[PDB]
């Protein structure tokens, strides 16, 4: 027989770009014993603004371009199942998860948040409305900044390197005080890449979460422990990584480009 | 090792229970693999003494006249049965764990026995069974029950680690359950010796042999059965007393680690020779079996003018012939630190494993001689009334062990603990080192018969053990791993994506072993395997698989033969081994096929299986085909090579009709790569929105032409615009050549930065139809 | 924090015994029945791809990995190492020829027990638990002193598993990997560093998990037993 000959046209999956991103930034820090949960992308203005050190009226509020929704009969869930109350939006950023789950866990802890956020920016190729992010946060009494300094830099190794390595620039962001943005070495192509900002959790998170546990009549939890959050851009990551040049390709549903990644692993 | 709790409790009399004992061991390092009560005795059997026996004319029996407090006859037909001992009596009504029957008063041959005496094996205290239980005429009143003085006991199935050869010893131990604080007491030794010479001497000959080699002197000598709590004791761990003499050297034997012999003076003659046995010397050994000697065996001779002869074998067991008896009044007691290696080999040359084999095997405390004569020599004045000469006969100085340095600090920073100082050397101590030095680095010399104790980390093993495991607290580890370590894991990850996308296209998994039947290399035509088994496990499994597929066919067989499976797909992943070891992957396809079970139709066979690898690959991202070629187990025509991106790994194909049919089994496909797969880092590449060019086209080539090098020309000349290449028909062809066949070829073109110009289609098509068939 | 790595089924006499504490005529070497190999021709390769002699055989455990890594590598660092290991011994419900261990060894300054203790405790709690627990015991192998055995609390079925062996690395071992080290040319890394290793059966703990009984069901290429565990994930 012609054995050179085609087989039985058998679908060939694939997966998408941000999954195969996200999985591996994923991976990286499970080896760190963190522990990757998912929230909710339509949030209450009291999770997404309010817990996080973010005022109504002041500059803060205005960094962030918000979606607003509106309907009725629409439930939405507390980290403990309860219903809660303010004006509905999507997540402007995976933060709130910091909050939802602190409120339902005890320290000392690792979690890692992958989460789809909405922006109302105009999109071009390097930024989008709708993108995902990461977040992480580590809770735990003796957790100091070079903690987060280590787990950034084990980060940029995992990536890049070793022959890689992290800069951090102070920044502000009203959830920590020391605030930071920071930048890894990227030997290959040679230039510092922006990725993401962290910093040490803020008191008057800590605050939120224990004010909030005890309106729930949960014991207070977060009293003297401390702690590093920190959160990136996973589709300006994934561009650099799997080499993509627009970032509207990624819910540009087109196969052709999809296709792309099939064997990526 | 069988541990006898009561006869441990008398070195350890603080003992809380057998539990609380099997406790302290495990933590010790000991575990109790079994525990068990042992001697149930009815208040039916109680002692008696025989006074007179008398056989019974025309019979093999006597009748025994005993003293059970009102005299009384039984029958026996035991030859140990004699006037002049004490004897097991189970009266009439006494129920035993052997007989369900219960003992009563039957006539037996004239006499009516009123009940009967017991052999070790009847009363349930061991078994022997060949002749009546033995005991001091004396060792009770007439009558007593014997539970009275043989209560029952506790016996821990312990296991003796090789590291801890000094635990073959109860004492052994004992020292131990001491180093957790409890009371330790030694038997005292107390000894009357005369000034005396000895009658006979020693020469070692092979000293390498016999490092160390001590002989003792007892005359005057009373043998008689041992007393009850002796043969108590010995019954308990598991060996049976013979009589006092023999019974104290096993007793010893079992409280140190260190085997003894007694041997009679009327056949030693002029002395002992420790030498190696002379080429096919002769010895009848203590077992009653007659062997002949290897000249690597070392052995105990003795010697009568030039006259040397074979006493016994060294280290393992002793001589029919000199082996102590009622008759004997002065012997020559062998305590000694035999070579290790020797007696092994000595010991397994001939079918042998003795109590004393092991223990010199394991190891002996080579300093051990000495006070191990003190004690035997001190219970023989005992137990048999011994006279005993004050002088040894001694052969090669030992050295004794050297000091090791040691550091608490660093136990508790090797363990992670804080211990003080201070308890850490009381330990040390309790278990017997010397302790010098003012720290912070001590001068620790460990006790002899600890031959595990060398270097500072065995010291803290200690430290750990005594203190308990327990008591080391729970940390991580926190580092940043040296850079060398960085990429690591790769390879393993890379495998299991692939299994697991296996998994997921629908292959099941298999696990085979790793074995190949040196036959089937016939069977399955193929070469022979490279590498196989000093001690196969089966002349089936001698060799070591050089394919995987042999091993997955096989499987289909006998699956097919349990339960019916209609079809079935499969894989596995493995080590062959041919000139290097590898690692292969093979898939096996069977049976309809798919498509709708209701439904007529199926679409299976070759084209299935390759279907399935071209997906797999599409989601892998490497660029797979097939080309025909001829493989040996593999039918032809349905033969091919695998060509993964750009290169040859592996095959695929139908499984050769003729091994088909060798085999109960229908039809088969397989194929087997070898991995790792290679892998082609992408390349992202912007597709263009400007539409493609599309075309009909079909090509007639011959019948026997490969579709591979069509598809690969109209490929290399369609140019570099080319979008998409498929083929979505073809067929023989009444309308055309006989020998030639049509091909249905659907083509896409694009232009990246613009629209492609149909100037350049109508125009490169050519430029492949030109060399098309021009070649 | 601990990579996953591989070594070879085939092993040479040097890496199986000799590397590890392992002596030929002494009680040691008793503890393992072996496969012995022969054949010519076949190619073994060390740590760095050199060639190695010694009788050939089939690894007895994975323990040989301990060696070839630390010869090849740098401390500080965590592996794990699966690998199907063979053995002797006549097949029962309980026991095979043919089975699977996993390795771990974790090498770096400072490294205490306390640490292999964690080790093995996240392990429990990872597997049942948190109310599962760890216990260990005092064991003789004469590649780690301290030795232990250690068992884990099964809350569940309510009885104690004995899981593997452990201890913290021994001194000619280390001494083995950097004298071998320097055989090839390369500087030694083991000297003042320590260390903890463990090996478990996977196969018997595969039956506690997964609820089989024999393990003999294992090898035994059967379609109605293999699919059982088709979505155990
Ligand atoms: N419009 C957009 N499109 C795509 N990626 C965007 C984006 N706007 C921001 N990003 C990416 O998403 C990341 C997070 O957004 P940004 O607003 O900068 O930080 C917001 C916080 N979620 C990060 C943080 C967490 C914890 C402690 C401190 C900081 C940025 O680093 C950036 O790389
Ligand atoms: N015949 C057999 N069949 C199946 N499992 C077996 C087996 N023999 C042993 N095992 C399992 O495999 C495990 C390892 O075998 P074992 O000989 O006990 O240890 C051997 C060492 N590789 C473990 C160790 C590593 C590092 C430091 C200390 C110890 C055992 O805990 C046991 O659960
Ligand atoms: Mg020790």
């Amino acid at each position: 027989v012609d054995v050179s000959l085609p087989g039985a046209s058998l679908f060939s999956g694939g997966l998408h770009p941000i999954t195969l991103m996200e999985r591996e930034l994923v991976e990286i820090f499970r080896a760190l014993g963190y522990q990757a949960v998912e929230g909710p992308e339509v949030e209450s203005e009291f999770f997404n603004f309010d817990a996080l050190n973010i005022p109504e009226h002041h500059p803060a509020r205005d960094m962030w371009d918000t979606f607003w929704l509106t309907g009725e009969g629409f439930r939405l869930e507390g980290p403990l199942g309860e219903e809660v109350e303010g004006r509905l939006l999507l997540r402007t950023h995976t933060s709130p998860m910091q909050v939802r789950y602190m409120v339902a866990h005890t320290p000392p802890f690792r979690i890692v948040v992958p989460g789809r956020v909405f922006r109302f920016e105009q999109t071009d190729a390097t930024h989008e409305a709708v993108f995902h992010q990461l977040e992480g946060l580590v809770v735990g009494e003796g957790i100091a900044m070079a903690h987060l300094k280590g787990a950034i830099y084990e980060l940029a190794q995992a990536l890049f390197g070793p022959d890689s390595k992290v800069r951090f620039q102070p920044v502000y962001f009203p959830f920590v005080e020391p605030g930071a943005q920071f930048a890894v070495w990227w030997p290959e192509g040679g230039k510092w890449l922006e990725l993401g900002g962290a910093g040490m959790v803020h008191p008057k998170v800590f605050q939120a979460v224990d004010a909030y546990r005890e309106r729930l009549g949960l014991p207070p939890a977060y009293r003297g422990v401390t702690g590093f959050a920190f959160g990136l851009g996973v589709e300006r990551l994934a561009m650099l990584r799997y080499g993509i040049p627009d970032i509207r390709y990624f819910f540009g549903g087109r196969l052709k480009f999809l296709e792309q990644f099939k064997g990526v692993l | 090792m069988r541990v006898p709790f009561s006869w441990l409790k008398a070195y350890v009399p603080e003992l809380e229970s057998p539990e609380v004992l099997e406790e302290r061991l495990a933590g010790l390092g000991f575990e109790t693999d079994r525990i068990e009560r042992v001697f149930p005795i009815p208040r039916g059997v109680v002692f008696a003494r025989v006074l007179e026996a008398h056989p019974i004319p025309g019979t093999r029996l006597k009748r025994l006249v005993l003293d059970a407090g009102r005299t009384v006859e039984v029958v026996s037909g035991a030859e140990n049965a004699r006037k002049g001992i004490g004897v097991a009596l189970a009266l009439p009504g006494t129920e035993l764990p052997g007989l369900g029957q219960k003992v009563g008063e039957r006539v037996i041959q004239g006499v009516r026995s009123f009940g009967m005496a017991l052999s070790p094996r009847e009363l349930g205290v061991g078994e022997y069974g060949g002749g009546l239980l033995e005991f001091p005429e004396d060792a009770l009143p007439p009558g007593t029950p014997l539970s009275e003085a043989w209560p029952e006991e506790v016996v821990l199935d312990l296991e003796v680690t090789p590291n801890r050869p000094d635990a073959l010893g109860l004492l052994g131990l004992a020292r131990d359950l001491h180093a957790l604080g409890y009371a330790l007491v030694e038997p005292e030794a107390a000894l009357k010796a005369e000034a005396l010479p000895l009658p006979f001497a020693l020469k070692v000959e092979d000293p390498e042999g016999a490092p160390h080699f001590t002989l003792g002197y007892a005359f005057g000598l009373r043998v008689a059965p041992s007393p009850l709590w002796m043969q108590r004791a010995l019954f308990a761990a598991g060996m049976r007393p013979i009589n006092n003499v023999v019974d104290v050297t096993n007793y010893v034997m079992l409280e140190r680690a260190q085997p003894m012999h007694a041997f009679d003076l009327r056949f030693v003659g002029e002395g002992i020779a420790v030498r190696r046995a002379r080429e096919g010397e002769r010895l009848k050994t203590l077992d009653g079996v007659e062997r002949t000697l290897h000249p690597e065996d070392l052995v105990i001779a003795g010697w009568r003018g030039e006259e040397s002869f074979p006493l016994g074998l060294a280290g393992v067991m002793g001589g029919a012939e000199s082996e102590v008896r009622e008759d004997t009044e002065a012997i020559a007691l062998e305590v000694a630190c035999f070579d290790p290696v020797s007696i092994r080999k000595t010991a397994r040359r001939h079918g042998l494993r003795t109590e004393a084999s092991h223990r010199f095997e394991r190891g002996v405390d080579p300093l051990g001689q000495v006070p191990a004569q003190r004690r035997a020599l001190s219970l023989l004045q005992a137990l048999a009334g011994a006279r005993v000469a004050e002088a040894l006969l001694e052969a090669g100085s030992p050295k004794p062990p050297e000091a090791i340095p040691f550091r608490p600090e660093y136990a508790n920073r090797l363990l992670g603990t804080s211990y003080p100082e201070a308890e850490q050397i009381a330990i040390l101590k309790r278990l017997g080192c010397r302790v010098e030095g003012e720290g912070p680095t001590y001068r620790v010399t460990p006790p002899s018969h600890r031959l595990d104790l060398r270097l500072e980390e065995d010291l803290v093993e200690e430290v750990a053990r005594i203190q308990g495991y327990e008591t080391i607290p729970l940390a991580l580890p926190a580092f940043f791993p040296a850079p060398d370590n960085r990429g690591v894991e790769a390879p393993y990850r890379k495998e299991q994506r692939l299994r697991e996308v296996l998994s997921g296209l629908g292959f099941q998994e298999v696990y085979t072993y790793s074995f190949m039947d040196p036959e089937d290399a016939r069977r399955f035509r193929l070469d022979p395997p490279r590498l196989l088994l000093l001690n196969p496990l089966a002349p089936e499994k001698a060799a070591l698989r050089t394919h995987l597929f042999p091993g997955l066919v096989r499987v289909l067989k006998e699956n097919l033969d349990l339960d019916r499976p209609e079809r079935a797909l499969l894989f596995e992943v493995g080590r062959v081994f041919r000139e290097r070891e590898e690692t292969h992957l093979a898939g096996l396809l069977f049976g309809e096929g798919v498509g709708l079970p209701w439904a007529k139709e199926r679409l299976s066979g070759y084209f299935l299986l390759k279907g399935y690898l071209e997906a797999l690959f599409a989601r892998l991202g490497l660029a797979f085909r097939v080309e025909a070629q001829a493989f040996p187990f593999l039918h032809p025509g349905v033969s091919g090579r695998v060509l993964v991106e750009g290169e040859e790994v592996g095959f695929l194909g139908a499984l050769h009709p003729e091994i088909a049919q060798e085999l109960e089994l229908p039809p088969v496909h397989l194929f087997e790569l070898r991995l790792p797969l290679p892998d082609k880092p992408l390349a992202f590449q912007d597709p263009s929105r400007h539409p493609a060019a599309f075309r009909d086209l079909a090509v007639v080539v011959p019948a026997p032409t490969p579709y591979g090098e069509v598809e690969a020309l109209v490929r290399e000349a369609a140019g570099p615009y080319l979008e998409s290449l498929a083929l979505f028909d073809l067929y023989q062809g009444p309308p055309l050549p006989e020998g030639h066949k049509s091909l249905a070829f659907h083509l896409r073109f694009r232009h990246p930065k613009r629209t492609l110009r149909d100037e350049e289609v109508e125009e490169a098509v050519s430029r492949v139809a030109e060399a098309l068939r021009a070649r």
